[PDB]
């Protein structure tokens, strides 16, 4: 999830259908 | 002991993304439309209520 590269180079990562307590291979929890 | 068959699709890579609007948001839209229709007839579709 990113804005345009003309704006910034900062991104966010969404792991689909993954509980955060088991995320590894801020932190918010969504549906 | 029994696979629910959603797990087979998930293990083979067939997933389902959630909808953007929740059922609470859909119910809020229907409540807003219903309350506007009851209170103001048809004028809220044109201008203000
Ligand atoms: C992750 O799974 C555990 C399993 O018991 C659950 O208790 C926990 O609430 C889950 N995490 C979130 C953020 O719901």
């Amino acid at each position: 999830i990113t804005p345009g590269t003309n704006t910034s180079n900062q991104v966010a990562v969404l792991y689909q259908g993954v509980n955060c307590t088991e995320v590894p291979v801020n932190v918010f929890q969504t549906r | 002991a029994a696979r629910d068959l959603i797990c087979a699709q998930k293990f083979n890579g067939l997933t389902v993304l959630p909808p953007l609007l929740t059922d609470e948001m859909i119910a809020q839209y229907t409540s807003a439309l219903l309350a506007g229709t009851i209170t103001s007839g048809w004028t809220f579709g044109a201008g203000a209520a």
